[PDB]
């Protein structure tokens, strides 16, 4: 298994190879919608 | 009296020196032997799907709980997971880069697609199965589970209760935001949140007599829904299905919540504080609990 991925592109998968940008759900910033 | 047959299905696999799953399967298992009752003609069958190691675990586990204290026939059957995985293959592949963690199509991922294709994989004299997961505690007769097939609409092929959180509104983000006004991942009442594998009824019979159904796992069918929907996942055949259920509601006949109470609040903590409420609400009489993402299940 994989973790999800928290950004809103991309693969199901955090850390998607074939991505570069995070869209983070309202409220979450960082390169995996930490804070 | 011509006997009359159940059958459940679980995926048992690497369970040797991890306890989380076998201590999971034992709340399971005992839980469902301790509280079933069937009549005298009635038998139970278990259908374990399993390699070698985990066969003999679930040997292990399986005599200390039978027979069960009800006192009714019950039938133990293992099925080997490298066979299955080959049978699986041809009819699962295209769908699997699709719905797998990542991609692209890897044999170890094609399993998890096993209740797709379930109908094709089991004897032709097994007309129907009911799917579990093992992280489950039930709280009534399994055998009134049975009777929700019985409640199937002409060209409902599959039982399955929504998925409780908003898994699938993140998901469908995209087809979302490109149709301001669908119910494509909506909670309940009059959403489409999507669906929980943790409990599948899987009437077989119906499954291979569906000509819609057939279409459906065609790889230029799933292939054109995975594009409409900009669709990827990692949850195998429970994103399947939720996919499938978008276009096609009519295959499944939803469940109600207390058939399988999702624990796991993973996505409440994710971007979804707001609306998570909506999704996770379930009352009424609970009938099995279902401790995903390794939740503790209450006592
Ligand atoms: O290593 C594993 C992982 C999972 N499973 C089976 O696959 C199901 C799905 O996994 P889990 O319930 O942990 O996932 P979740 O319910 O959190 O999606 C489990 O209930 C088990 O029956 C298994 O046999 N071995
Ligand atoms: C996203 O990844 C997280 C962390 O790995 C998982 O916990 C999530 O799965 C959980 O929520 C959705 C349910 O359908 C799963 O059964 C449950 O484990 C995953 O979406
Ligand atoms: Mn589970």
């Amino acid at each position: 298994q994989c973790e999800s991925n928290p950004c809103l592109n991309g693969g199901s998968c955090k850390d998607d190879i074939n991505s570069y940008e995070c869209w983070c759900p309202f409220g979450f910033e960082g390169k995996n919608c930490e804070l | 009296v011509v006997p009359v047959d159940y059958h459940l299905l679980m995926m048992f696999t690497k369970a040797e020196h991890n306890a989380p799953l076998q201590a999971k399967a034992r709340v399971a298992l005992s839980s469902l032997l301790r509280l079933a009752k069937f009549e005298a003609h009635e038998v139970l069958n278990l259908h374990f799907v399993s390699e070698e190691a985990s066969r003999e675990v679930a040997k292990a586990l399986l005599r200390e709980l039978l027979p069960p204290a009800a006192g009714f026939k019950c039938k133990v059957i293992f099925h080997d997971v490298a066979v299955l995985t080959d049978k699986l293959f041809p009819v699962v592949e295209a769908m699997q880069k699709y719905f797998s963690a990542g991609s692209g199509t890897y044999y170890s991922d094609s399993i998890f697609f096993l209740s797709v294709a379930m109908h094709q994989i089991m004897p032709k004299e097994i007309p129907r199965i009911i799917q579990l997961d093992l992280d489950l505690k039930y709280k009534t007769n399994i055998r009134e589970l049975f009777e929700e097939f019985d409640n199937f609409l002409p060209g409902a092929v599959i039982g399955i209760a929504r998925e409780m959180q908003p898994v699938y509104r993140h998901t469908f983000w995209q087809f979302r935001h490109e149709n301001p006004k669908t119910r494509v991942g909506d909670p309940p009442p009059e959403g489409l949140p999507g669906f929980n594998s943790g409990v599948m009824l899987l009437n077989l019979e119906a499954m291979r007599q569906s000509p819609l159904y057939s279409h459906l796992l065609e790889p230029s069918w799933v292939q054109q829904l995975a594009d409409k929907y900009h669709f990827r996942g990692h949850l195998g055949d429970q994103d399947f299905f939720t996919m499938i259920g978008m276009e096609h509601p009519e295959l499944f006949h939803v469940l109600d919540c207390t058939w399988n109470r999702q624990l796991c609040t993973w996505w409440r903590d994710h971007g979804y504080s707001d609306v998570f409420q909506a999704y996770f609400r379930c009352e009424g009489h609970v009938k099995i609990y279902h401790g995903n993402c390794n939740t503790p299940i209450p006592e």
